[PDB]
């Protein structure tokens, strides 16, 4: 007879996550501020890495977390973002105390309990931006013409996070951010 | 396939 499983194996995580840090220095190119942390694939390892960082809401104001499948970099240019988009929640000044590390926390949550059920494939990640002018949080997902599985998550995600129907959140693709100002390829 | 709850997650 062997142990019990139970009593002493950590609780594996369907994907390997890698969480990266962002922090904003001018005299260097966006990818050279960009650097990965550390990854995981156990729900205790998860709590360990979270645990000893710190709150996004601490942040110095350009600064970002992405949390990403093991693989996938915290970029348009990778080749599950390039074709893929993003569910945007945008966040005013004062929602930094009320709201930013509860809906990443949940974010969290999401990307690593698997909560988009069939569509867990289309998910590559998420970002979170501090910012002065306001904070922002994103499920990034890797096909924008998949409107099955994009509309989906986001029904998912804007439960999860508890916003209300008059809270209109959007989806715009990443060759739109990339290439044009800041219209949603769909809303939720 | 794993999927794990909110609360099942938070109790960790
Ligand atoms: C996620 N991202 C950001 N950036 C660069 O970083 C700039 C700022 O974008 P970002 O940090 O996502 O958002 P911000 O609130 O700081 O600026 P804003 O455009 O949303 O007003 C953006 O305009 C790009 O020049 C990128 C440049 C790339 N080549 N690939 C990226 O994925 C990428």
């Amino acid at each position: 007879e062997v142990a019990n499983p139970e009593h002493y194996i950590k609780h594996p995580l369907q994907n390997r996550w890698a969480l990266w840090f962002f922090k904003n220095d001018k005299s260097k190119t966006w990818q050279a501020n960009l650097r990965l942390i550390s990854k995981f694939d156990t729900v205790e390892d998860f709590w360990a890495l979270y645990n000893h960082i710190q709150l996004s809401s601490n942040l110095m104001p350009g600064c970002d977390y992405s949390l990403f499948k093991d693989g996938i970099e915290p970029m348009w240019e990778d080749e599950k973002n390039k074709r893929g988009g993003r569910w945007l929640i945008t966040l005013n000044k004062q929602q930094r105390r009320s709201d930013l590390d509860r809906f990443w926390l949940e974010t969290l949550l999401c990307l690593i309990g698997e909560s988009f059920d069939d569509y867990s494939d289309d998910v590559c990640g998420a970002v979170v931006n501090v910012r002065a002018k306001g904070d922002k949080i994103a499920i990034w997902t890797t096909e924008c013409e998949n409107r099955e599985a994009v509309t989906h998550i986001g029904r998912v995600y804007k439960e999860r996070l508890g916003l209300p129907p008059k809270i209109v959140i959007g989806y715009q693709s990443h060759a739109d951010t990339a290439t044009k100002s800041g219209k949603n390829r769909f809303v939720v | 396939k794993k999927r794990y709850s909110r609360e099942f997650l938070l109790g960790f």
